Formats: C-alpha cells, structure tokens, sequence
C-alpha cells in the first residue's frame, strides 16, 4: 500500500538529490535506512509527507494517491499521522504540557484524560523532575525525547520519527529502541532512520542504504 | 462535533487573554496606535454632527427687506408673512410693527427727541426672510415677484454676493469631501499593515501545527482575537481622547454662544454611537485577520 | 399777515423728508453684522452709517429750532 | 577601513530583501507615505491663508469721528499714529465730500444737503484695526477711545470680544488639530518599524553568540528603516501634487467672482527636500529605538 | 592554562543544574568530557561561552575572569571561539559562501582572499558542488557540515563544539574525527564534547565523566 515505483524529485538547482527510488515496505516491519552525506534519505521520508509534489511517477498510499493531492484531503492524512524531525523547534515560552497536547485537541479530547497521558508517557523519558517547564528550561537532549514522546502519545497509525539518539546516551538509547518494538506491537509502521551500525546489527531490520540517491545498495539482510 | 468546537474557541480565547498579558509595555503600545487614528474619521464626524445644528447664524445672511408705505396696517403684515412662509426657499418669515421700529432705534444712538415734532410714526414695518437653501447662480430671479406686493418702497438688495454663497458653500462640502475620502483610506491602511506584519511575526509556529495536522481555522484563532481585542482596546482608548477633547473645546463654544445670546456649546456622545463605534473596530480587526493570513498560507500550500 | 403761511409749507415739506430720512435709516439700520467681512464692503461701511443716521437727525434740531422760534413771534396778534 | 565595505555590503543585501517579495514591502510603503501627509498637507493650507487677511476672518472696524472742522494734513498724521500701536492692520482718512457721497447712494435718495444751506457733516477717520488679537474685548475699545478731539464711537454688539470668540475659536482648533495628528504620526511610525525587527529574530542571536558588535548589527536593518522613509517622502509629494491641483478646480471659482489673481502654490522643491528627509532622519531614530530593545531581551548577564 | 576551579550554577527556576565541578585544562590539551543525560555538560559549554551568570563559585578561562565583566566587551572573546552548537546557527536565505565567511566580515581581511578561503574549507569537509545555494538546499547532514566549517576556519586558538556527526555516517566520521586531531597537532585547545563513547574508545586521550552535576563520575583514562 506504500510501494513506491520510477518516482523522483527534481529540483530546480544545479543538484539534484534523488534519482530513482522503487521500494515496497510490509506493514508492522521495523525499518532502518542508512547512508553517506551525499546520499538523500530525509527527501525520501518527506515524500512521504509530501508538502511538495514529486514531479515524476506514480505513488501509493491506500486508496488515495500522493500524485495530485489536494488542499481540501491532506490534513485528514496529516492529522493521523505523528513526526518529529531533526531541526528541533517548538513552542517557544510555553509549558511543555500542551505541546505533547499539540494534536489532542486537534483530534478532540475531554479534559480528564489529557493530563494523565502526559504523565504515563513521561515514566520512560525520564523527565518526572520536569513535566511542567518551559522548552528552553529542558535540556538540548531532552528536548529531542520530548518529541519521541509527542509520537508516543495518541498512538499514530502511521509513525515516521527522525534521527533519533541524536543527543541521548548509548545506555539510555537502549531503552528508547525497545520503545520502538512496544509501539509496533500492533499494526503500525515504524521508519528510523539511523547510522550507528553497532546498535542497528542486533535484531531483525531491514537496512536500506543509500549512496548518491541509488536506492538499490543492499539485500533484505534478514 | 459542537462540543469540540466550542472548547477550540474557548481554549483560544483564554491564550489569547494570557498572551495579551504578557509584553505589557508592547501589548499597549500597538493598543494606542489603533485607537488613535480612529478617533480622526469618527471625531470629525461628530464636529461636522455638531455644527449643523447651529443654521440660524448660517440661515442669516442674504435677508429679504420689503418696505411698506406711509399708511400702516398690521393685517396685510401677517397676511404676507403667512404668504411667504407657504412659497418655498424659506425659513421662516417675521414681521416687527412700527412701534417695534420705534423701541429699536431709541436705545441706539438715533431718533433721539424726535418724536416731539413727529405727528406719527412713519418707519414702515419690513420682512425679513432667509432662503433655506443657496444653490447654484440663478437665485436672483426672486427679485420680481417681491415686486408683485402692491406696496414695494424699497427693494435694496447687495446684489453681488448672494450668488457668492453658492461659492463659499459647496466649496466647504467638497473640502470635507476631501478629507472624508482620505482619512478612511489612511484608517484602512494602517490597520491592514500592522495585523498583516503579525502574521509575518511568528512565524516558525505555523508550520510545525501544519504537518502534523490541523486546518486554516486553528491556526487563525490565535490571531482572531488578537485582532479583536485590539480592536477592542482601540474603541477605550478612542473614548477617554474624545471625552477629553470635548471637555477641553466646550468653554470656548458657549462663550461663544452666550456672547450671541443663545444656549449652544459641545454636546455628549450617544451609548448607541458609542456602541457602534466599538463594533466596527472588532470587525475592521476581524477583516483584516482574514486578509493577512491568506498570504502566509498560500506560502507554504501543498499544492 | 403774509409771513404764517411761509413757515407752515416748509414745516410739512420737512415733516415729509425726515419722513423720508427715518425710512432710509430703517434700510441700513438693520443690517446685521455677519453681512459684515462679506459682499465686497469695507467694514467702516455698514457701521457709521447709522452714526451718520445721528447727524442728520441733529442738525435738522437747530432747523426745528429756528423755524419754531420764529412761530412765536409771528403769531402776535 | 573595513567600515565602508561593510555599509556597501549591508545596503545591497537591503535592496535584495525588498525585492524578495516586492508586493508586500510596496504595501509598507503607503502606509508610510498617506498618514505622513496629515502633518505636512495641512502645514501648507496654514501657509496659504495668510496672504489675503482682510476680507476673510478679519474685518475689525472701529468708528472714531472728529469734530467739525477738520484738515487732511491731521488726519494723515494720526494714520502713522496708530500704527505706532502693534495691533493695527489699516490707517486711512476719508474726506467731507466723498463720504456724503456714499451715504446718499446707500439711502438710494442724493437729497441730504438740499435742505439745510450749511454742512454740518464733520470730516471723520477711518481706524480698521483687522490685524487685533482682539482678546481685551471693549476694553481696548476704551483704550483706543482716549483721543482729545473724539467725540463718540460705537461698537454694536460688542463685537471685539465675539471677534475674540471666532479668534479664540480659530486658534484652539488648530491647536487641537496640531497636537493630535503629530501624536497619530510619531505612534504609527514608532509601531511599523519596530514590529518589522521583531521578526527574523534568530538572525540577530546567530552573530551575537559567534561574536559580532552593535555596530555590525544594525546595519543592514539602518538602512532598511531610513528606505521607507524615502520612499515614503516621495509618494507623499506625489499625493500632496494631486490634492493641491485637484482643489485648484474651485478656488478659482471664488477668485474670479471676488477679482483678484489668487493662485496656490504647489510642491515646492524646498519644502519637497526637506519632507523626503525628515522621513529618513525619522526612520533612523525609530529603528536605533527598536534594535536597543532586541540588545535588552536576550543580554547574557 | 586554563584553571578550572569550583563553580556551580543555580538557575531562578527553582532547579540546581551543576552542584559542584572542577576541571584542570593544559594549553592543547584534548578532553572528551561525557557523562549520562542529566550531565550539563553542554551547559558548562554555556558557561565557558559566558553567556550564562556563573550564579555560585569562579569559574576561570584565559587571562580575564568570567564574572562581573562588561556586556560591550565579551563578544570580542567570542570572536576567537568556533561555538558549534546542536541548534543550527544559519542565516536562512542566504548564499552558503556567506555562512562560512561570518567571521571573516568582522575581523577586517581583505576581499579577493575571501573567495579562496571559503573554497579551501569546502575540501577539508568534503563538500562540494553545493556552493552558492541557499542553506535550505542542503542535506540535514550538510549544515553540520557547513556548521563544522564555520568552526574550522581562520585557526581559532581556543575550538569549542559538541557533538559532530551525530548524525552522520561513522564511515565518514572518521576522517571528520581525523581532522580534529591535525587541528589538535597546533597549537590549539579542543574541548570537543561527544556524547558517544562506541568511536571514541579506539582514540588515546583523556576522558572526563559528570553524573548529576557531580565533580568527577569516573577517573580519568590518561
Ligand atoms: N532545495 C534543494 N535544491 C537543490 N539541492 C538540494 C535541495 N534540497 C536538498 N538538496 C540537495 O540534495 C540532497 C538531499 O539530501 P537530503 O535532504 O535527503 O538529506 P539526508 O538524506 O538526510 O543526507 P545526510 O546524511 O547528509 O543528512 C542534499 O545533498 C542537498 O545538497
Ligand atoms: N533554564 C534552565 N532552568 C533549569 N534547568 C535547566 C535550564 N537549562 C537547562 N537546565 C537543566 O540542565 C540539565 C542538563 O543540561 P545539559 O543540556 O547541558 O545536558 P546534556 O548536554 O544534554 O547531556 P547529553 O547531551 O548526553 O544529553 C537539564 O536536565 C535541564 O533540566
Ligand atoms: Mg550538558
Ligand atoms: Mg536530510
């Protein structure tokens, strides 16, 4: 439902990031991609997005196709679907307690229920000293766990995350890579993106790696 | 669902409060600056209210003399005053007697022991009748048929400007026609500026409620009663500035006015003016939120 | 004798032009001074007129005088 | 000398921004422009008026008369006389003759002195002082009554302090005039261009944590305000040109109808410079007042 | 040298950020100070950046104290720091060759050098064909790339940064890492923070270790 065929974007400089990628993901795989600095991996899970068209070939996603979509039927699809990404930014001079909220009054929730899944998603952010604070008041690398933790919340059909343990400890990212299988315990879609090739060679992933925009580099390696 | 509807307007309404509380030095600041140029269309309009009640000194001017004969009688006097009244272009028409003729001229310096010698009173009774309306050239061809009484003495008019009040009008009209354009297309540019840079202020808050969901609605609460409250801190500020301007400018109307014997000077304002007032500023805040978002979201549309 | 009816012709023809002067006073006597600053008129205009009203009322006094005087001796008999 | 490379590079990167949407910064420019004509259109229209005073709001008139016997040659020298007094406009003396004259064509009948054989007209002084404050009232009616030779003078209504109650009238309006639209001028430009630097406020932390001075800072965002200012004072000459000729259309009707050659001057090129920079001198202080509260908001200590 | 001596850092919030530390810093002395999460590590970075109060205790760098000095003078010190910091400091809408050269506008070097100097970085990184763009035009690597850069550049005697390639591939990162050292080769101090400690190991240096903003976790491996 998510294959991808003869799809590409180009761009209008003189570089073009991405020249064919044609992959099909299983549902409630736990999927991992790697690759050099050269190779574009963050344009292939913004495709997925998609908040610019990809200009050539077809995609899928369920019955509604990514190739012409319109205003009026894409935040149906965005509000469903929870990510985080890297250029860490977020409410500025607020507290930390509606930003996890962000999507739970865009959805539509009674208030009793809001607070307590705040507190039951923290336990494992280790952040029970600050559950009420400012953004600037975290820290730089609690503040990339706090938007684990948005996409922990409400729990997503669709999870994409980002680059995660981008500040976090080897000790304490062990405990956040378990989260990840606990979430896709049911049928949900997990997409990581990581490139530390000692944590990623335990278990069962599918490593995708990328050189140049040249999707076809590695096997199924299961 | 209505209830979620209710809660997003309510949620928003009280960030909004707590926002308004914060920079209080900025927050009053931008307050003043939208009340302050309001207070121009509207106060001028309230002058412009305000003179036009005072038409006697205007409608005085230009006043039609007729002379009777030596022989005098008060019943053709009422007869042509009730006469003229009933043709058009008036006001009102008033008739002293020669007895009134004689008291006004015995406190003045004239007619002083005179009436020894006079067998009787030979000052006629005159009308005096001012045109309810001046305009265009063309107004001096009334002079024939005031000629048409039986009794015509003397008909000494100023012949040359009465068509020149038809000047000086209209020229007046068309000068607050002047200002009455240009005030109001400064008022809608001042305001569509300042709420259309707050869209462009803030700006890395949209696209991160923009991926992750939402829809031109959520996004623009925040704003819409920024815009109002705003407003609504513009129609306060405007009050306490006009209340004190008309204070101020009063004494000087009915020294004026008591100078001239009569009893006018600067009114109040209304509550149902004021009220008006009011709303047309939360709803010039209101349109012109809707205006400056449509920028920034056709910016990043998906398309 | 001859001199009565010379007096009393140029009383009435005086009756007749003050007459006439207290209804030419009542014609620019009741100009209102908003007429004033307008109608191409120095403004020393329309307002000594009637202080020039005063002037001819009191010089015709020493004609009256005059002419009264002199009733009274030729009314001897 | 790194100074001056530094202003050329800071003014190009200025004209790059304002063409980077140029719809929305031409809009800004309006709004500068239309407002700043309040203080400075009706500056002119108080420059205008005061050529012709004396048939408009100013026809004070005092009767003084003199006795009987009278000679030009007096009369002349009380002219210089009360122009001695700082509020006088006209000293003029009019003659025996000529002033009979008038008053027979005002009654419309000519038989004044074909009764009595003997004038008894006396030859009077015209006093038209139009140039008073008028403020004393009749009490400098009675102060200009202290002549020897007067004999009697009148003023009907009072009429120097109703003169006082236009001119207290006329000078209070304009003052309230005054004060409120420079307050509505120096409010709306202090608001815009310190809500434009309120925005783009990552770019100001960028160099203050790798280094940089206060001197570097505002200088892209210096010549960003004073522009506006220049382009507002050109626009506001543009409309100052259009509304001038556009009532040049009906003044023209009262100054043929009158008689006289009363034409009004518009968009002078020493008045037009000096618009164009006081809108850039003001850009100037109200973009140093901004950038001083972005210094305070983020200070490390 | 630099002398660390006792400081400690209360916030007004109401949280202790760093109860006590004290360090010893030699002229070109490499350090490696990493510890779990809620180490300040990066906030005693804040502090040697002097763009925090030092609230408690001395805190000491160079020949100047850091405390109760001028505001219009400090920026003169951080001139001479490359500060890299996680949050990427770049001017959006800009050309790249300027993101570079963002100290070089300041200290007053002449023009036609300027455009060899912005070309003799892009090499050392491993980065080209991706001159004159937008920073928008980069890949989420490549502002850590262009970030390194801005650190690397004119020589600074004292390099402050945290954390490269964090999320970038460990193939390159060795070289990236084998830049660090031929800077280290000078005359110079790197106090670079790595928050990982996998890569690291192979590398023979001094090592730091904070736990809950105690004075010394673990000894040092010298
Ligand atoms: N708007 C653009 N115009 C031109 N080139 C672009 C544009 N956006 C990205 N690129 C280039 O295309 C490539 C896309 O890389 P991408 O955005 O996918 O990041 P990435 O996969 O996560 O790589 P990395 O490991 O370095 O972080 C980049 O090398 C970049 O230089
Ligand atoms: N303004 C503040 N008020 C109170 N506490 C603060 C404030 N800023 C930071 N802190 C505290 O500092 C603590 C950690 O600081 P720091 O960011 O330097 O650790 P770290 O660099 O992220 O370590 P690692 O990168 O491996 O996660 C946080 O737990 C946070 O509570
Ligand atoms: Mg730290
Ligand atoms: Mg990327």
């Amino acid at each position: 439902m998510i294959r991808f065929e003869q799809v590409g974007k180009r761009y209008p400089n003189g570089h073009v990031g991405l020249h064919e990628v044609s992959f099909r993901v299983h549902r409630g795989e736990i999927l991992f991609v790697t690759g050099h600095s050269g190779a574009g991996k963050s344009t292939l899970l913004r495709l997925i997005l998609a908040m610019e068209r990809p200009t050539s070939g077809k995609l899928l996603l369920g019955g509604q196709d990514l190739g012409r979509i319109t205003t009026a039927q894409i935040p149906f699809l965005r509000r469903q679907i929870g990510v985080v990404f890297q250029n860490h930014q977020l409410l500025t001079d607020r507290t930390v307690a509606d930003n996890i909220a962000l999507p739970l009054q865009i959805l539509g929730m009674p208030k009793p229920e809001i607070a307590k899944r705040v507190a039951s998603a923290l336990e494992r952010v280790n952040l029970k000293e600050k559950g009420e604070a400012l953004p600037s008041d975290l820290s730089t690398g609690q503040q990339q766990r706090v938007g684990i933790a948005r996409a922990i919340v409400h729990q997503p059909a669709l999870l994409l995350a980002d680059q995660p343990t981008g500040n976090l400890d080897p000790r304490l990212a062990s405990e956040i890579m378990g989260v990840f299988e606990d979430i896709n315990r049911l049928g949900t879609t997990v997409l990581i993106a990581s490139h530390d090739l000692a944590l990623i060679a335990r278990m069962r992933h599918r490593m995708l790696t990328l050189q140049r925009g040249r999707i076809i580099a590695d096997r199924e390696d299961e | 669902s209505f209830s979620a509807y209710l809660e997003s307007h309510r949620a928003s309404l009280v960030d909004s409060l707590r926002r308004l509380f914060g920079h209080p030095f900025g927050s009053f600041f931008t307050c003043l600056v939208m009340g302050i140029t309001l207070s121009l269309p509207m106060g001028l309009s309230l002058l412009l209210n305000n003179v036009e009640r005072l038409g006697g000194s205007w409608q005085r001017a230009a006043q039609i003399s007729l002379f009777l004969d030596l022989k005098t009688s008060e019943n053709q006097g009422q007869d042509l005053r009730e006469q003229i009244e009933r043709l058009p272009d008036v006001i009102e028409a008033q008739l002293i007697s020669r007895e009134q003729a004689l008291s006004e001229l015995q406190e003045q310096s004239g007619l002083g022991e005179a009436l020894k010698e006079l067998p009787e009173n030979p000052l006629p009774p005159v009308i005096s009748v001012t045109p309810k309306q001046i305009d265009r050239a063309g107004l001096e061809a009334l002079r024939q048929q005031l000629a048409e009484l039986p009794h015509v003495q003397q008909a000494q008019l100023d012949l040359v400007w009465v068509e020149r009040l038809s000047a000086i009008l209209k020229l007046g009209e068309r000068f607050v026609f002047g200002l009455t354009i240009l005030l109001v297309l400064t008022l809608l540019l001042v305001v569509g500026n300042t709420i259309r840079l707050h869209i462009e202020n803030r700006r890395n808050e949209i696209e991160v409620i923009k991926l992750v969901g939402g829809t031109d609605g959520y996004v623009r609460r925040p704003f819409l009663y920024m815009g109002a409250l705003y407003g609504l801190g513009a129609g306060i500020l405007s009050w306490a500035l006009l209340a004190y301007s008309l204070n101020w400018l009063n004494g000087s109307v009915v020294n004026l006015s008591g100078l001239y014997g009569s009893d006018f000077g600067l009114q109040g304002v209304p509550l149902d003016d004021g009220l008006s007032l009011t709303v047309g500023a939360v709803l010039l805040g209101w349109v012109g939120a809707w205006l400056a978002v449509a920028r920034h979201l056709r910016e990043l549309a998906p398309r | 004798d001859g001199e009565k009816k010379k007096l009393q012709d140029a009383r009435i023809e005086q009756q007749r032009l003050l007459a006439i002067q207290a209804r030419a006073a009542y014609q620019s006597g009741r100009e209102e001074y908003l007429k004033l600053l307008l109608n191409q008129e120095h403004p020393e205009k329309f307002s000594r007129t009637l202080t020039y009203y005063d002037y001819i009322n009191k010089a015709r006094l020493e004609q009256l005088a005059s002419f009264n005087e002199t009733l009274r001796q030729l009314a001897n008999v």
